[PDB]
C-alpha cells in the first residue's frame, strides 16, 4: 500500500564529479634558480677565501715556532 | 563501446583516448586517461539510473 522504494539518485542530481588532469604549475622561473646557485656559491666562495688565508697565517706561525725550536 | 555499442553506451558521452608512438608510454598516458573517462561515465550512470525491475 505504501509507496515503491528503490535505490535512486536524490532529486535533481548528483554534485559534478571532477575527473580532468590537475597538475598546477607550482615552481619559479630558471633564472631565479640559477641566480641563487650563483649567489650561494660566490658567498661561499668569498667566505672560504677569507678563512683559508687566515689559516696560511696560522700555518706559518707554528711553522716559525718550530723554526725557533730547532736548535 | 562506439563502434559496437552493447546495453546503454550509446547513451553516454565519454572520449576515446588515442596514442601516436605506439610505445609503453603512450599506452600507461592511455590507460590513465581511460581511467578518467571511466569517471565521467560513471558520473553519467549515477545521475541516469531509471527505476523499474532488475
Amino acid at each position: 500500500a505504501s509507496k515503491v522504494k528503490q535505490d535512486m539518485p536524490p532529486p535533481g542530481g548528483y554534485g559534478p564529479i571532477d575527473y580532468k588532469r590537475n597538475l598546477p604549475r607550482r615552481g619559479l622561473s630558471g633564472y631565479s634558480m640559477f641566480a641563487v646557485g650563483i649567489g650561494t656559491l660566490l658567498f661561499g666562495y668569498w667566505s672560504m677565501m677569507k678563512w683559508n688565508r687566515e689559516r696560511r697565517r696560522l700555518q706559518i706561525e707554528d711553522f716559525e715556532a718550530r723554526i725557533a725550536l730547532m736548535p | 563501446r562506439k563502434t559496437q555499442p552493447y546495453d546503454v553506451y550509446d547513451q553516454v558521452e565519454f572520449d576515446v583516448p588515442i596514442g601516436s608512438r605506439g610505445d609503453c608510454y603512450d599506452r600507461y598516458l592511455c590507460r590513465v586517461e581511460e581511467m578518467r573517462q571511466s569517471l565521467r561515465i560513471i558520473s553519467q550512470c549515477l545521475n541516469k539510473m531509471p527505476p523499474g525491475e532488475i
